[PDB]
């Protein structure tokens, strides 16, 4: 995803 | 890399969700190498992959590098090319558009004391249907927005949708061996008024109902868990998600034999  | 993560993420089939919430309970962790050092929680609401992910980010952060202080303080983020020419944070790079300067970007907050007084960071962000323009607010207020005109893969709505914690280990310890805390330094376990949370973990889907997915609907990261780690605390009205730790000592010691 975006985070991690 | 040197960053590590207490973080959740809710994948959605495409990229319809058209908002999303989050309550942060704030804290003012402590940084073992403030000259590059960072620890942050937030939410990260994204479409795409690769060199096409877009993103729109908002929470509080303690990092001097950037702020000139240790005080946990409101910022934002986002991205058009998944980190590689585009974005930057708060107000530094044309991107977001702040319409109501009642609360500052950037501004200071109080941070809740360990078993005492509670304070929290309450954010909602809304996809605008007719321009496609996300909008931020605070505290139920109105501050402004990430307009689609930056972006390419979340004009339409989001795919995934992620909260929690991070550190940036500056060190080089991969986040693995530095006091550097997440969230309030102390391990999910130890709970309310003890561990950081987030709640409202909530999002909106394409027909525009509010859900609040179960605590089974979304995947985990925590890939130094010994350091930093999360719990799901689910209450009789909505569920948490307990996050952070102190991090690890650096207390290897081994030599062959
Ligand atoms: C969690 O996310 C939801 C969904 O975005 C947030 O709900 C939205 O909240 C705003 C403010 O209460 C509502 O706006 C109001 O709309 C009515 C018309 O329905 C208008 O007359 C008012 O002046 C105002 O603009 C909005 O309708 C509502 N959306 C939905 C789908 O329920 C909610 O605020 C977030 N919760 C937290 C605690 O962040
Ligand atoms: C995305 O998926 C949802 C649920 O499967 C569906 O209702 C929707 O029509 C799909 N497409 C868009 C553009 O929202
Ligand atoms: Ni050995």
């Amino acid at each position: 995803g975006g985070g991690g | 890399t040197n960053h590590q993560y207490a973080v959740i993420a809710y994948f959605y089939g495409n990229a319809s969700l058209q908002g999303a919430n989050a309550t942060i309970n704030i804290w003012e962790p402590n940084l073992k190498n403030p000259n590059g050092d960072f620890s942050l929680t937030q939410i990260w609401i994204s479409a795409g992959s690769g060199s096409s992910l877009n993103t729109i980010e908002a929470g509080w952060q303690v990092y001097p590098g950037r702020t000139g202080d240790s005080q946990p303080r409101f910022f934002i983020y986002w991205t058009a090319d998944g980190y590689t020419s585009t974005g930057c944070y708060d107000l530094t790079c044309p991107g977001f558009v702040q319409t109501n300067n009642y609360y500052a970007i950037g501004m200071a907050l109080q941070p809740s004391v360990y078993g005492g007084q509670q304070y929290e960071l309450n954010e909602s962000i809304q996809r605008d249907p007719a321009t496609g323009n996300w909008w931020l607010y605070l505290w139920g207020t109105v501050v402004g927005y990430w307009p689609a005109s930056i972006y390419n893969s979340i004009t339409n709505g989001a795919d995934t949708v992620e909260w929690g914690g991070e550190i940036y280990d500056s060190s080089g310890t991969g986040g693995f061996h530095t006091t550097t805390q997440m969230g309030s330094g102390h391990f999910p376990t130890e709970g309310y008024g003890k561990a950081s949370y987030v709640r409202d973990l909530q999002c909106v889907d394409t027909y525009g109902n509010v859900i609040s997915p179960t605590a089974n609907s979304f995947q985990g990261i925590a890939p130094a868990p010994n350091c930093y780690n999360y719990q799901f605390q689910q209450g009789s009205s909505e569920l948490y998600l307990f996050y952070g730790g102190p991090g690890c000592q650096a207390i290897a010691h081994h030599h062959h034999h």
